[PDB]
């Protein structure tokens, strides 16, 4: 870093995208985020939250033992002025701590609390009707059963005159599996 | 002109001779003479023709340039441009207008009104809902209650037009994770809107997009770094590396259990399919017995999670389906024929979930490699029966056994002779029909009514296939599947060609 | 059929790929070995591809050398991958397998068959259109 | 003082899709002072690169200080003072292609590049302003040092 | 649509056409009705000559043999003036009709 505004003002603030790179743990060493201690506030709000969206990528053990830094970093972005920042902030406000984030938002941001208002009847009414988690597609019956509850069997479409043709078949290679395996 | 005609009480002298062309003459006058003799010629499409070329001209002008420096609006535009917004034309209009010259103060101030004004669906807001909060927490709104009513279908139709929303930044994404995963943590339907996470984050995973970091912290799985670390490697890399999956063995099955729900992630799941049942993958044994014992231990046991406390764990079923996955993973590892002789267990696996989608998924590998076909000489290959059976056992897999067998489908084998191509497309409707018969109606239908209405395949496939559908099935008969079936046979390229009197004195007794 | 019949042939084909290679590198004294058997040489030494630390050509100079006046062509080598033109890398060969001769010089590429044979767009058939006949004449005792 | 471009680089890859060439390996390098992705083709085979490596990148197209023009012929007896002495990896070519972002009514502003030295290609893409004094068929000099 | 926009010159956007022309010809081009007029005439008459190669080749294979090879020959004329294709051009669209 000659200048470390400037730095991060090149690697960051592409207004193109919006992405974090792969390359940003090695940009974002202790070394680095040490320095943005001093000159924090003057940089645009793409480059916070590019920044700030970095934190995720780095591993558990590199950050708990320097969890102080990135408290106080983001206890700056609790004090911003772009609402995007300072809402990832009260959200990102425990994850330095064991990762276990805020989850929830009753303290910034009234205005989402009728988003979470008007899903939240919605979602009841409409619980196993609307989709089932694909990790339940593995699972076996009492598993799903008790995870989900039981599932919701197709609706009768039509009645059935006979059987398919597939019955057949799939008796038929039942039949020369077992012969073939005894012979 | 209207305005620059009689400035002062006279002025200039040209002036006045263009103020005798507009002023309330012809300009004016022959304005609702016309708007009415348009109307008397035929005529709704007159005013709706007049708006168009109103709405033509009105483009042209240079909105983001003079509204920056105001500041004010005189609080919110409310002469003109708030009784504008309620117009369809133009309320559509402004969101043309704003992704012209985005990042400007006036528009991004605007935008934020109109949204709870009555446009709760904000159409083509792929890039102006990132910029403004309120608008977005709007449209998610919209978004998560529409996906919600919409049922199963809705999901192929509900995830392009939303989860495109979050590709601008991770700032968009991370909150686009954090309300429907409270909503998903309640007992309250908390499944289905962490199925359409999932979704969102395997749609990530195959965007190139980087979920692996943000949804392990979003399931409290962030508890322990061993787990954490271990999973992270894993779902970064892509790949079965050794040292976690062994710290994964010799946790999980101590005294101490992580959140279940680490260990169900599907594509974590995925990721064991791809690297386990492909035919090329070579593991030694202990690593194998390991993969194994996971699956079997991610498959298995029931427990209750009481978000401090939980006592509860199961074996043998662990201990079935690890023999279960080690014998289908022998099959699959092996490829040698005796592959029919095989198949005296591998139906036992087949009844086996876990295994189902291992086996579609060593299937599409097979069948999908070019000249499989060729080198089939079987009236029905055993790995179409086995598909058959996956479909008889199980319901969940549907969408996955008919997107692959669709896939196959539409393939074009041009090694292959054309009537065995022919012969090769009539096996795979034979799955079509034995499907259907297992409940999946309404996809497999559109499916045909789309090749057939839209594409021009062959009529003859088509035909056997109401063929085989009308001689399978009876009445009753459900009001949308013969909404469905009805237009196929009056399409009437099918219907001279040859249960046919039965469904049509049905269908008009239906409707 | 409206293309050169007769080209680049057995030897000089074979050791024209292994020349143009972006791998290969000529000492000063090979350089000096080779720019003599030129009969359309100017004389002037190029500059060489690396000036330090040691002074190394590479084939596609002398090539370039070899190729007269200004033609200009694009070509596809046989080992080129089809879908090396639609992602990444697509002007900036990691292959060194698409051939584009720029002001008669061979700024990248493998030679082969495809580029001096008897096919039709070829660097021989651009070369005879756009410089006569006695120009490509030397052109192809030059090669050889 | 003929210097088109000038910059710190590092460099974390080593051909990603195969060694492709024995003498040649494809290098995949990262700026340090701006954003500016190169890739370049060196020869290792004497000048090696590891992993890692610090060198400082210099364009220039004269390796002459006062700035006299180069006439592309080789001239190793030439008494004057060059760039080259500082710098222990020099290689000379043209660049063949220029592109950028650039639409209809919108200029570019993330220009690549493309150079070519006697067949070693290299790219060289980033901001246009650092980029601008690199022209189609212009003869430049690569120069590099290997820092600490 | 793919035709049109790659074929048809367009004097309304006068952004891109001075991006890519000199101003005087910028003015030149948009003041007069006369090289508009001819400009949106050789349009209709390469769409009239696009409806005859249609149907001629039924086939729609565009490789032909035909005596002077045009793209390469532009090339050539790019290569020896020094066409700095980043700047804006010189030549008069009128000229080239």
């Amino acid at each position: 870093e000659s200048d470390t505004g400037l730095w991060l003002h090149n690697k960051l603030g592409a207004t193109d995208e919006l992405w974090a790179p792969p390359s940003i743990a090695s940009l974002l060493t202790a070394a680095v985020i040490d320095n943005i201690r001093l000159c924090f506030h003057g940089l645009s709000s793409a480059v916070k939250l590019k920044l700030l969206l970095g934190t995720l990528h780095l591993p558990r053990r590199t950050v708990d033992e320097m969890k102080g830094a990135l408290m106080e970093i983001i206890q700056l972005a609790s004090l911003d002025s772009d609402p995007w920042v300072l809402m990832v902030a009260d959200i990102l406000k425990s994850f330095p701590d064991t990762g276990s984030l805020n989850l929830e938002l009753e303290e910034q941001n009234p205005n989402v609390q009728d988003i979470l208002g008007e899903l939240r009847e919605k979602v009841g009414e409409c619980e196993a009707s609307a989709m089932l988690p694909l990790e339940c597609q593995y699972l076996n019956k009492n598993a799903l059963t008790t995870l989900a509850g039981p599932l919701t069997p197709p609706v009768k479409h039509f009645q059935l005159k006979r059987k398919p043709k597939s019955a057949t078949l799939r008796a038929e290679l039942l039949q020369k599996s077992t012969e073939t395996a005894q012979q | 002109i209207m305005e620059p005609s009689i400035f002062n009480t006279l002025g200039s002298p040209e002036n006045v001779i263009q103020l005798l062309s507009e002023n309330y003459t012809a300009v004016a006058q022959t304005v609702n003479l016309l708007a009415e003799w348009l109307i008397q010629t035929g005529p709704v499409q007159v005013q709706e023709t007049v708006e168009n070329h109103l709405k033509s001209l009105l483009i042209k002008h240079f909105d983001p340039r003079k509204a920056d420096s105001i500041f004010t609006e005189e609080g919110e535009t409310p002469a003109w441009l708030e009784q504008m917004i309620a117009h369809t034309t133009w309320r559509d209009l402004f969101y043309k207008l704003a992704e012209a010259h985005p990042d400007c103060l006036m528009l991004n101030f605007t935008v934020k009104l109109i949204s709870d004004a009555g446009y709760q669906g904000e159409i083509t807001s792929v890039s102006t809902a990132c910029q403004q909060l309120e608008v977005f927490s709007r449209v998610l709104r919209t978004s998560l209650a529409t996906i919600l009513d919409g049922g199963e279908e809705n999901l192929e139709k509900n995830l392009p037009e939303f989860a495109k929303m979050v590709c601008h930044g991770e700032h968009t994404y991370l909150f686009a994770q954090a309300m429907m995963s409270v909503l998903a943590q309640e007992e309250q339907g908390g499944s289905a809107v962490r199925r359409i996470a999932q979704e969102v984050q395997r749609f990530a995973q195959e965007k190139g997009h980087d979920a692996s970091q943000i949804t392990l912290a979003l399931g409290t799985a962030a508890s322990y770094p061993r787990a954490c670390q271990a999973l992270g490697a894993m779902l970064s890399k892509g790949a079965l590396n050794p040292a976690d999956i062994t710290v994964l063995f010799k946790m999980f099955t101590s005294m101490d259990p992580p959140p279940v729900e680490l260990i169900r992630v599907p594509a974590f799941l995925d990721l064991f399919m791809q690297s386990l049942f492909k035919p090329g993958a070579r593991i030694n044994q202990d690593h194998k017995h390991k993969y194994i014992h996971i699956l079997a231990y991610a498959a298995s046991v029931v427990e209750t999670w009481k978000k401090n406390k939980r006592v509860s764990i199961n074996k043998d079923e662990l201990k079935s389906t690890s023999k279960a996955v080690e014998t289908v993973h022998n099959l699959c590892c092996n490829e040698n024929s005796e592959l029919v002789a095989e198949l005296s267990t591998l139906y036992q696996c087949i009844r086996f979930p876990v295994v189902a989608m291992g086996v579609l998924k060593w299937v599409d590998w097979t069948v999908s490699e070019p000249r499989y076909f060729q080198l089939q000489t079987d009236h029905t290959p055993v790995h179409l029966a086995l598909l058959d059976e996956i479909s008889t056992c199980h319901q969940l897999l549907h969408p996955q056994v008919l997107q692959l067998l669709v896939k196959l489908f539409e393939t074009e084998h041009s090694q292959l002779d054309v009537m065995e191509q022919l012969e090769l497309k009539k096996t795979l409707l034979d799955r079509m029909v034995h499907l259907l018969s297992r409940g999946y109606v309404l996809p497999v239908v559109s499916y045909i009514r789309k090749c057939l209405e839209k594409l021009d395949t062959d009529i003859s496939l088509i035909r056997y296939f109401v063929t085989e559908v009308l001689d399978v099935i009876a009445p009753p008969y459900t009001s949308d599947f013969v909404q469905l079936f009805l237009p196929i046979l009056e399409n009437d390229s099918i219907a001279g060609t040859i249960p046919v009197t039965e469904f049509i004195a049905h269908c008009k007794s239906n409707f | 059929s409206n293309r050169p019949v007769m080209g680049i042939v057995q030897d000089t084909l074979t050791a024209v790929r292994k020349f143009t290679k972006r791998d290969v590198f000529l000492e000063r004294g090979e350089v000096m070995n080779l720019l003599m058997f030129l009969s359309t040489w100017d004389g002037k030494v190029p500059q060489p591809a690396i000036l330090k630390p040691r002074p190394l050509w590479t084939g596609k100079q002398i090539f370039s050398l070899i190729i007269p006046g200004h033609i200009n062509c694009i070509r596809t080598h046989s080992t080129h991958p089809d879908d090396e033109d639609s992602g990444p890398y697509k002007h900036i060969s990691p292959g060194d397998t698409k051939v584009v001769v720029e002001n008669g010089e061979l700024i990248m590429g493998i030679l082969c068959k495809k580029s001096l044979g008897t096919s039709a767009g070829s660097l021989v058939h651009i070369s005879y259109l756009e410089m006569g006949h006695d120009i490509t004449r030397l052109f192809y005792s030059n090669i050889q | 003082a003929g210097i088109l471009f000038e910059d710190i680089f590092d460099v974390k890859d080593i051909d990603p899709e195969g060694k492709k060439f024995d003498r040649v390996s494809r290098l995949h390098c990262e700026s340090e002072s701006f954003k500016m992705d190169l890739i370049l083709d060196v020869n290792i085979q004497i000048y090696p690169v590891d992993l890692g490596d610090k060198f400082r990148l210099v364009i220039a197209s004269t390796l002459y200080e006062d700035g006299t023009l180069d006439d592309g012929e080789y001239n190793p007896t030439d008494d004057r003072p060059s760039r080259a002495d500082q710098f222990e990896y020099v290689m000379y070519g043209k660049v063949y292609r220029i592109e950028g972002d650039e639409t209809s009514t919108e200029a570019a502003t993330r220009l690549s590049a493309y150079v070519s030295y006697g067949g070693l290609l290299m790219r060289l893409q980033g901001d246009a302003n650092n980029l601008h004094g690199f022209e189609v068929d212009s003869r430049v000099y690569l120069l590099m040092k290997k820092l600490a | 649509k793919a035709f049109e926009k790659k074929f048809r010159f367009d004097y309304t956007n006068e952004r891109a056409l001075r991006r890519t022309l000199q101003e005087d010809l910028v003015k030149d081009v948009l003041s007069n009705a006369h090289i508009q007029n001819e400009l949106e005439r050789e349009f209709e008459r390469m769409r009239e000559d696009r409806e005859v190669l249609r149907v001629i080749f039924p086939t729609g294979d565009s490789k032909v043999v035909l005596p002077c090879n045009l793209l390469r020959m532009i090339w050539n004329a790019q290569k020896i003036f020094h066409i700095n294709p980043r700047l804006p051009s010189d030549l008069h669209p009128i000229k080239v009709v």
